């Protein structure tokens, strides 16, 4: 099985153009050129995770008054998966029991209660943040951005060599990088530590704008930029700080 | 891109997630479109003046009094009972402090590659910056973890300890001319540089033994200073050279 | 002791059909006048292999029956009435779950009398030495009845080597830890451990509590000390008494003890010498200070301080079997406190035999009657 | 203002002129500093100390036995002055301790001034219950009181009044077995009674000063009281 690892530097996400997909850029070592080159991997199927805090006792949603029966976990599961599912058009969700702690400002929340963990693909619509239920007290994780989910779940701590298993090559290019890769699920990528950062390319640029003579519009006339292809990120700043430049 | 809040909030998110918490949902409105000060004794001081950097004061407060989201009982709050086990926020603040200390120890030992020495210095500086910005992460309206009672309590305790330090150093036969939670200018009435250094060391030691986790230090020395306002002064910065000699840089 | 291989079955039997669930609920609910009072009570269960759980609680009598039969806890203890349900202590904020109320509990152990005992030792007990507890009870009961005016006191046999006292007055249940410590200090006179040979010291003026304790002890001292133990039998016996006596008279005392023949005349002669031994040369004062110190040191009750100091400190429940002896914590009848006999206390095996051969059908009927009388007094006060 | 002694636990809600505010603050600071210096130089019980403090209080017109003038002016002056000094001193722990010490000395002095016949009502007016025993009861239980009494020499139970108090209020007192108890109520002499009174007053003052220290940031905004209250004593 082919696997490659690369030093990721930045990740890009959009909730409208490509919802549920996180693009992740960085430097990948290439043996053919025995160097490091730009690379971009897109991770799909980042499933929204929501936590339903259930009420200890069912209360009418119309008025909040007592109903007459306790609340069990299976009860809230059924209530959600029927009525909330139909209301907000969700066809597939993996509801599970979980036990999570809460110690923050949201009023009236048990510290260590039980929760219903609903994990469903981001393609389906997101529920409103103020959703209230007949059985469930209130839901958290409604609008947690996919990038945060990927970062927390995968235990990624800043730029660190990430190794991806089962890299599928997408048919059409999606970025300007030299190498591209695919990841069906966020769990397919793991974090490897015992490696040193690779040198990167640094370009320092400066340009001269000028207000248009007629009426208050900036106009760029001159550009200059210095380049350093192999810039160390742990050693001392290379001297000279550049090896090429261009102006126009 | 700027903003310590982002990095510190992500640190808190990692800490909570690794500890199995339900971190507060990211604010929906979002759209971020962006203590006590001692009245200064303005005047001319021809005697040596020394600066005590009150950096990492708020982190030290949090460590000392175990202020956390999991400890303080908000509903102005009340100090948590000391017997309670250390909270989360004090936990990783302590982790940062201990790793800074170990990096400092690594720096102490000699016979190290100068590049490695620079790397250790950079790591120590980064740890110091993160520790300093921890509180800013805690108390700020735009932040994810905005906890008004906790910020109010931390500021109150900081002001209390600063006032106590001022009165104590006054009792030490010295006089303090300015300080706001990040620096303290002390007039030594001493014309001997070594005497000033040892006096600064003694005041630092006594404040440290009064407050265990407070890490004060000497930032700079002014041979003569004209004070007019915050960041409004004219001084002869005392840059210490070798053999105890110093240069009076004009600042 | 008691065979543990048979403990589960018997315990099962016991915990199935001998625990007074109705009366237990009535007591621990104290009329059910406070909301969640029964629900907020902490219960502690020590199970097999000494593994014990804390912050256990229940909803009602039926829930207690169900859980207690399901587990059959080997030992049951009661705790304090917390702010919330102890069972959900985890789901409460750190520091917001704090003990709020508990009954005032005193604990007396017989091991503390090892320095003051000759016949039996450790948990071993015989009718000769049990009188100590009797006297102790009397004193403490009087001290609680008169000096402090606590009306609802339930005295229970610890089971093996001492006794327990529960004070359940509505005001008493609200006392803080400091007030409990002060009460323990007031009701305690024997100060000092084995390191100090002389463990009792009396001031010039005798406190009315001390005077009344002396008066009570004078009634039972002769029977307990002068015949059953023969503390003045010979040199090997009266040397201990002499040790805590001034040396200036020791010789004479020894001579008299050598010239005496029994404990009574030695008591009389020691009284005479003390009335003629000038404790302080300045004054001509003579007193039984040596005699009264001997009496109190040999008889005055000793209390477990740390047990009562804590608000959340747990104590064995009444009608609970003792794992290391199989004895059941049975209320001790005050009116028959002198006639009470720990050996006649019907063991779990004995009550089971009486059963396997309603509570009124067994020998728990009188103990349950004393308990129900205490509960009836509690209800009457309401 | 029912009584001259009073416990300060009800902040006033009147309106006073700025000049009156400043005068009250300065007068009370002067009184407290005089109390401190007079206690340091002399002994706290000598008739000289009491007479000198009497003269100081008369010249500062801060307190006096009940009369037409006392009803209105000295008592309100004492009240508002004490609360202004509360605002001034709650800034630092050292200031709090100093204020507590000197206020305790002043309260002890004022208690010593107070005639015995009125103490009862003061205890009733203090909003906490202390009850005085009857002469018949005192005669009946004189032997018990003497036996439980502290190292106080002799059986002489003089004219000092004896009071019936719950054992809870005498924790530190009855914990040492130096007092007589009956049905949960303790019998105590005058000196121990004043000790208990000052201890409870100290607890109340400490709590109030902590609360005012917390509340300061709201009130420090005013500009015409910052220069006065910041350095009222310093
Ligand atoms: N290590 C301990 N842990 C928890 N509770 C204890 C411990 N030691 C003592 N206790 C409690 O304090 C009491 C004092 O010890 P002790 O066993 O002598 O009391 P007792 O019940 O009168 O003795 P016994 O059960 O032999 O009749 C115990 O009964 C028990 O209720
Ligand atoms: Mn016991
Ligand atoms: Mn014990
Ligand atoms: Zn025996």
């Amino acid at each position: 099985e082919q696997v490659f690892h690369f030093y990721w530097l930045d990740a890009y996400e959009d909730q409208y153009n490509q919802p549920g997909v996180v693009f992740l850029f960085g430097k990948v070592w290439i043996e053919s050129a025995e160097t490091h080159v730009s690379c971009c991997v897109m991770v799909k199927n980042i499933e929204r995770t929501l936590y339903f805090l259930p009420r200890e006792m069912k209360i009418d949603l119309n008025t909040g008054k007592e109903t007459g029966t306790p609340i069990s976990m299976k009860d809230v599961y059924e209530e959600f998966d029927e009525k909330i599912a139909t209301k907000y058009k969700i066809m597939k969700f993996k509801s599970k029991p979980v036990e999570k702690n809460y110690a923050f400002e949201i009023p009236d929340v048990p510290e260590k209660s039980e929760y219903l963990e609903v994990k469903y693909s981001a393609e389906m619509p997101q529920l409103p943040q103020d959703l209230k239920g007949e059985t469930f007290s209130h839901v958290f994780g409604t609008n947690t951005s996919s990038l945060e989910l990927f970062l927390m779940n995968r235990k990624i701590k800043g730029p660190c060599w990430l190794e991806v298993k089962s890299p599928q090559l997408l048919n059409q290019p999606v970025s300007w990088c030299k190498v591209e890769a695919m990841a069906l699920k966020p769990d397919l990528v793991n974090v490897i530590k015992d490696v040193s950062p690779p040198p990167l390319v640094v370009m320092a640029f400066s340009m001269k704008t000028m207000q248009n003579a007629k009426n208050h519009q900036n106009e760029i006339i001159a550009m200059a930029a210095l380049v350093h292809h192999s810039f160390a990120l742990d050693k001392a700043a290379p001297k000279p700080p550049f090896q090429s430049h261009f102006c126009v | 891109m700027g903003g310590r809040s982002e990095r510190n909030e992500f640190l808190l998110l990692h800490a909570f997630y690794e500890n199995n918490y339900i971190v507060p949902d990211k604010q929906i409105f979002r759209k971020p479109q962006q203590g006590l000060v001692l009245d200064p004794k303005v005047g001319f001081y021809d005697k040596f003046i020394l600066l005590l950097d009150f950096n990492s004061l708020y982190p030290s407060i949090i460590q000392e009094f175990n202020i956390c989201f999991t400890t303080v009982q908000r509903v102005i709050p009340e100090l948590p009972d000391p017997s309670l086990e250390m909270g989360i926020l004090p936990r990783e603040i302590r982790k940062l402090v201990e790793r800074r200390k170990q990096v400092k120890q690594l720096m102490k030992q000699q016979d190290l590659n100068p590049d490695l020495i620079l790397q250790y210095d950079i790591r120590q500086k980064a740890l110091k910056l993160t520790a300093n910005s921890m509180y800013g992460c805690l108390g700020f309206s735009y932040s994810r973890f905005y906890a008004k009672p906790l910020a109010a309590l931390v500021t109150y305790k900081g002001r209390e300890i600063l006032m106590h330090t001022k009165e104590m150093v006054q009792k030490m036969n010295l006089e303090v001319i300015y300080g706001d939670t990040d620096s303290i200018m002390i007039n030594t009435n001493s014309t001997n540089l070594e005497e000033v250094f040892k006096l600064g060391n003694k005041v630092k030691s006594e404040v440290n033994k009064l407050y265990k986790l407070l890490e004060i230090d000497i930032d700079g020395v002014f041979k003569s200073l004209l004070l007019l306002k915050k960041k409004k002064y004219a001084a002869l910065v005392v840059e210490p050279t070798s053999d105890g000699n110093y240069v009076t840089k004009q600042e | 002791t008691f065979d543990p291989t048979e403990l589960p079955e018997l315990l099962k039997l016991y915990y199935r059909r001998l625990f007074p669930y109705s009366q237990y609920y009535r007591w621990l609910n104290y009329g059910g006048v406070i909301k969640n009072y029964f629900q907020h009570r902490e219960f502690s269960f020590t199970l097999k292999d000494d593994i014990y759980i804390r912050y256990q609680s229940f909803n009602n009598q039926s829930d207690l029956e169900k859980e207690m039969q399901k587990m059959n806890p080997y030992k049951i203890d009661i705790g304090a009435v917390y702010s919330h349900r102890p069972n959900q202590h985890n789901t409460v904020k750190l520091g917001a779950f704090q003990a709020q109320e508990k009954e005032l509990v005193f604990d007396i152990d017989m091991t503390d009398y090892d320095d003051v005992r000759r016949c039996c030792s450790s948990a071993d007990i015989c009718p000769k030495c049990w009188t100590l507890m009797t006297m102790a009870i009397r004193i403490i009961d009087r001290a609680l009845k008169e000096d402090f005016g606590f009306k609802h006191r339930l005295w229970v046999y610890s089971g093996r080597r001492g006794v327990h006292c529960w004070v359940c007055d509505e005001s008493v249940r609200k006392l803080s830890s400091a007030v409990r410590s002060g009460i323990v200090e007031y009701l305690s006179l024997v100060k000092g451990g084995q390191d100090v040979k002389k463990k009792v010291h009396l001031s010039e003026k005798i406190h009315p509590f001390i005077r009344k304790s002396i008066n009570i002890i004078k009634k039972y001292f002769e029977e307990y000390a002068l015949v059953n133990q023969d503390i003045l039998e010979n040199k090997e016996s009266w040397d201990k008494i002499l040790a805590l006596v001034p040396e200036t008279i020791h010789d004479e005392l020894q001579q008299s003890f050598q010239k005496s023949h029994n404990s009574l005349q030695r008591w009389e002669h020691l009284k005479k010498v003390a009335s003629r031994y000038q404790n302080n040369i300045k004054n001509d004062k003579y007193g039984p200070w040596l005699e009264w110190e001997i009496m109190l040191q040999y008889c005055f009750p000793r209390l477990d301080i740390n047990v009562s100091k804590g608000i959340n400190h747990l104590l064995k429940s009444p009608f609970s079997v003792h794992p290391k002896t199989g004895r059941i914590s049975v209320p001790i009848d005050l009116q028959k406190v002198d006639q009470f006999d720990p050996f006649t206390v019907p063991t779990i095996s004995f009550i089971c035999r009486e059963l396997d051969a309603d509570y009124k059908k067994t020998s728990l009927a009188p103990y349950v009657k004393v308990f129900e009388h205490f509960l009836e007094n509690l209800d009457k006060s309401r | 203002y029912p009584h001259c002694l009073q416990f300060y636990l009800q902040p006033p809600s009147e309106n006073i002129s700025l000049i009156e505010f400043e005068n009250l603050a300065i007068d009370r600071v002067k009184l407290l500093k005089s109390v401190e210096n007079l206690g340091v130089s002399y002994v706290k019980g000598t008739e000289q100390y009491q007479s000198k403090l009497e003269s100081e209080l008369r010249k500062l017109k801060f307190s006096y036995r009940e009369n037409l003038e006392d009803e209105y002016e000295p008592r309100r002056r004492d009240h508002i002055s004490h609360f202004i000094l509360r605002l001034a001193y709650c800034q630092s722990e050292e200031l709090r301790r100093w204020f507590i010490q000197q206020e305790m000395d002043l309260l002890r002095f004022r208690f010593s001034i107070l005639p015995k016949d009125k103490i009862q009502d003061f205890l009733k007016d203090s909003q906490l219950q202390f009850e005085a025993i009857s002469d018949e009861e005192k005669t009946l239980r004189e032997q018990e009181i003497v036996a439980s009494s502290p190292s106080l020499s002799g059986l002489k139970l003089g004219f000092e009044s004896i009071y019936k108090i719950p054992f809870a209020d005498a924790l530190d007192l009855f914990r040492g077995r130096k007092v007589y108890l009956e049905d949960g109520f303790a019998y105590v002499p005058l000196k121990d009674i004043v000790a208990i009174i000052l201890n409870e007053f100290r607890a109340k003052l400490s709590k109030a000063l902590a609360l005012t220290a917390r509340s300061l940031p709201a009130v420090q905004s005013d500009e015409r009281l910052q220069p006065l209250l910041n350095h009222l004593s310093h």
